[PDB]
């Protein structure tokens, strides 16, 4: 049919989820140094 | 439809992709520049530094632990530490604030880890060799050495101390 | 007394690898609980002690765990589905002198290291780091059970070499692509533990030297170490990839970007093993920095999969009737547990990965090295997707091989293990990741220090909720694979089914592209120099410099 919507929230998720835990640890990096 | 999903698929895929390496790149950079920070002394020494594991406590900088610390700067302090099974010489380790603490660990019998609670100090220390890691504490105290690599049956129990003397 | 055997005798051999695999899959996850317990602050040890007498200490049980779950049933399960799946594709017969060699080397191989681990005399854990010293037959027992997937990797090149020849020109098919990339890149990787196992471990164990360099002995680990999970997944990508979309009652949306994605792990899986001694000594910060690089660039694959499995998902989910933005999600056949186990895996595969991209960073590693929070990482990896696509597998590969149906009772039993895992995962997963920020090493018995940890007071209470959750499912897992391994129901007709392959969407742009993936022999060599390339120059530098240490036990 058209563009996958579905297809790119799943990724969207993925994306974010990437960036919480990241700049979540990048974070705590620094509280730590 | 079926035909038309195809491209459009295949389409969003290669932005998708550029985005991603986009995204990792960012993360490339970030960690580049904690390396160029003060923040990457705890990166071990990249050099080999090899000792005998069965001599460590009869001759050398780790025999007598009253011997530990060593003034080497200005403002820089040696810590001659051995993990051993199931504790830390010396223990407590004790230190002053702001001052750069060069930690060289080593170990008579087995792999232990030196996890020093509060810090980013988390080395894996192995017989034979020379951990050496770079730290400054800024803020005072009880600092919890912890051991974080399986060493045996009392491994649960392996703690150390820092003291980051005021 | 199965004619079904003697045209498909493929099928029993493939039986005898998954059965091996799930019996070592229920021995070594009975820990499991205890294991979570422990880090929920409770000692059930006693109890276990009480029930499992020869169980001698939590690090005993610990290495059955991983080694039963994490190394046996996983490369069982590889060995399985790795070698069956081509096979039906290609409609050919595998080697059966060799595939019956392979199964029972795996078998003699862990009969001989299961003595000296159920005996405490090999209490070293899954990763077995020098000094710490294991009995022989631990190491000569692994050896050859690891050495079995050599036997596999022949086998499928055999089927490859002989379809070749007898289609000239044509694309190798999709899934026999993938399980060669697979079996070939195993090869690579299975060098550094063989190597290892050769110039140290052996002749240690055996007497013939007393010492052992831990430093070269956990590089040369790593050098295997981290290609071995993806040893792991790969064959629950080319069931996601090549089946799931059929029991979603959808198409995979792309055979080429599942191409891509089998080359750069091929590619990229086995020149990134310094991300597993960040916090060791005597490696280059410069090498180690090259190596979280290539260990974000092995990521990749991973994100390009999220996206396809992902679109065929949804493809699925809309010619069932898929509604708007989450319509496709909610006409998917949730009442079908081999759809439902690997998709679950893969929402938990979510936070597994970015767990894992930080772990890669190099500096952020040491936030987290060798803390609860790996443990909650790999979990979400293998323990959950890797697992439940095993565990959901089973509806459709038992009967295939077997020819035993699936009654709607044990359809149901299933969608509850199923559904029980995934949840009970997710909650340790959360409380270890937890635990782990607040700095909780893992590979402790911390329920014999109560007082150490108290800031973890609510994630040990996660824990303490995983574990019974996971011990029920642990149970109704088996009550439920017995139930049907133990009936004698039998249409031999289901056992002559052809497996559930899926249909594959393609393009025009294609061809051109999957023709310079087919060119296997160059990225082999490719794959090869990356190795020589990222491990020769550090190598070189410890062989130079040995220094063996004697060993110890300490158990
Ligand atoms: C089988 C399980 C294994 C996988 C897979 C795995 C993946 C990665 N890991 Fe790892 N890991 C590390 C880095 C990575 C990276 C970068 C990845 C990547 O390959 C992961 C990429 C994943 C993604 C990028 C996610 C993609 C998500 C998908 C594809 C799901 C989409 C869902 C859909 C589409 C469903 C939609 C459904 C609907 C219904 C809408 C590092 C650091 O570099 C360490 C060392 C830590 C330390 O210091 O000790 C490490 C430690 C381990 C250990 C401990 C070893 C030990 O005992 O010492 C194990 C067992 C393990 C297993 C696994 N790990 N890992
Ligand atoms: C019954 C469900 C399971 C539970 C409740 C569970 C729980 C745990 C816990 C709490 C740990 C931490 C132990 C420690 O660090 O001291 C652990 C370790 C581990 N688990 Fe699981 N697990 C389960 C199933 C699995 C499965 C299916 C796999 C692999 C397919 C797996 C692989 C591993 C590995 C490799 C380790 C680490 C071994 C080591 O560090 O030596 N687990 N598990
Ligand atoms: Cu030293 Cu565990
Ligand atoms: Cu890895
Ligand atoms: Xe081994
Ligand atoms: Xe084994
Ligand atoms: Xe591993």
């Amino acid at each position: 049919e058209e563009k996958p919507k579905g297809a790119l929230a799943v990724i969207l998720v993925l994306t974010l989820t990437i960036l919480v835990f990241w700049l979540g640890v990048y974070a705590v990096f620094f509280a730590r140094g | 439809d079926e035909h038309k999903a195809h491209k459009a698929i295949l389409a969003y895929e290669k932005g998708w992709l550029a985005f991603s390496l986009a995204m990792l790149f960012v993360f490339i950079a970030l960690i580049a520049y904690t390396l160029a920070t003060h923040t990457a002394g705890v990166i071990p020494a990249g050099k080999l530094e090899r000792v005998d594991p069965t001599t460590v406590r009869q001759e050398g900088p780790w025999a007598d632990p009253a011997q530990a610390v060593v003034q080497t700067g200005p403002n820089q302090y040696t810590v001659y530490v051995l993990a051993f099974a199931f504790g830390y010489q010396p223990n407590p380790i004790e230190v002053p604030q702001g001052a750069e603490i060069v930690f060289k660990i080593t170990s008579p019998d087995v792999i232990h880890g030196f996890h020093v609670e509060g810090t980013n100090i988390n080395v894996e220390v192995l017989p034979g060799e020379v951990s050496t890691v770079r730290y400054t504490f800024k803020r005072p105290g009880e600092y919890r050495i912890i051991c974080n690599q399986y060493c045996g049956l009392g491994h649960q129990n392996m703690f150390g101390t820092i003291v980051v003397k005021e | 007394i199965s004619r079904v055997y003697e045209a498909y005798p493929e099928k029993k051999a493939t039986l005898y690898f998954l059965v091996l695999g799930f019996l070592a899959l229920i021995v070594g996850s009975l820990f499991g609980p205890f294991q979570a317990l422990n880090y929920g602050n409770v000692d059930a040890y006693p109890l276990l002690k009480r029930l499992l007498p020869f169980v001698q200490s939590y690090y005993q049980g610990l290495t059955l765990h991983g080694v039963l779950n994490a190394i046996v049933f996983t490369q069982l399960f590889a060995q399985a589905i790795m070698v069956y799946l081509p096979a039906r594709e290609l409609n050919m017969r595998p080697n059966m002198g060799l595939m019956w060699l392979s199964w029972w080397m795996a078998f003699i191989g862990l009969v001989v290291a299961a003595l000296p681990l159920l005996a405490n005399e090999a209490t070293v854990l899954y990763t077995f780091y020098p000094p710490l010293k294991g009995h022989w037959a631990f190491y000569l027992g692994a050896s050859v059970f690891v050495l079995s997937t050599w036997v596999s990797i022949y086998i499928v090149l055999d089927l490859w070499r002989r379809w070749k020849a007898a289609n000239p020109g044509k694309v190798t098919p999709l899934v026999t692509y993938m399980a060669v990339v697979f079996w070939l890149m195993w090869f690579l990787a299975s060098l550094g533990l063989v190597l290892e196992a050769v110039l140290f471990l052996l002749p240690w164990s055996f007497g013939l030297v007393e010492g052992v360099d831990p430093l070269v002995a956990r590089t040369l680990f790593w050098w295997t170490g981290h290609p071995i999970v993806y040893f792991w997944l790969l064959p629950a990508y080319a069931i996601i990839y090549t089946i799931l979309p059929k029991q979603a009652g959808g198409k995979l949306v792309s055979d080429p970007m599942a191409r891509l994605a089998f080359l750069l792990f091929l590619l990229l899986s086995t020149p990134v093993g310094f991300h597993h001694q960040f916090a060791d000594p005597g490696i280059d910060p410069t090498w180690k920095m090259i190596h979280s690089v290539l260990t974000l660039f092995v990521a990749v694959p991973s994100l390009m999969t999220a996206f396809t499995v992902a679109a065929s998902l949804e493809f699925a989910g809309r010619l069932r009737g898929g509604r708007g933005l989450f319509g496709w999600i909610r006409a998917l056949p949730w009442d079908n547990p081999a759809f439902v186990a690997p998709v679950l895996g893969l929402l938990g595969f979510i936070p597994g990965g970015a767990g894992g991209i930080v772990n890669a960073s190099f500096t952020l590693d040491y936030v987290v090295h060798n803390t609860a929070w790996v443990p909650g990482h790999f979990h979400l990896q293998v323990a959950s997707l890797v697992t439940l696509t095993a565990m959901g597998s089973l509806y459709w590969l038992l009967p295939n091989l077997t020819g035993k149906p699936i009654s709607d009772a044990q359809r149901r039993l299933g969608l509850a293990v199923v559904w029980l895992w995934f949840l009970g995962m997710m909650i340790m997963a959360v409380g270890l990741h937890w635990a782990g920020l607040l700095n909780v090493p893992r590979r402790a018995y911390i329920a014999q220090v109560p007082d150490a940890y108290p800031h973890a007071a609510v994630p040990m209470v996660f824990n303490v909720l995983a574990g019974i959750v996971l011990l029920v499912a642990l149970l109704l897992f088996i009550y439920g694979l017995f139930s049907v391994l133990l009936s004698r129901e039998r249409k031999p007709e289901l056992a002559e089914a052809p497996l559930p392959f899926a249909e594959v969407i393609s393009g025009p742009e294609d061809r051109r592209l999957v023709l310079a993936m087919d060119r296997i022999g160059f990225w082999f060599a490719v794959a090869a120099i990356l190795v020589v390339l990222a491990y020769g120059p550090t190598l070189v530098q410890l062989f130079g410099h040995l220094n063996p240490v004697p060993g110890w036990r300490l158990w």
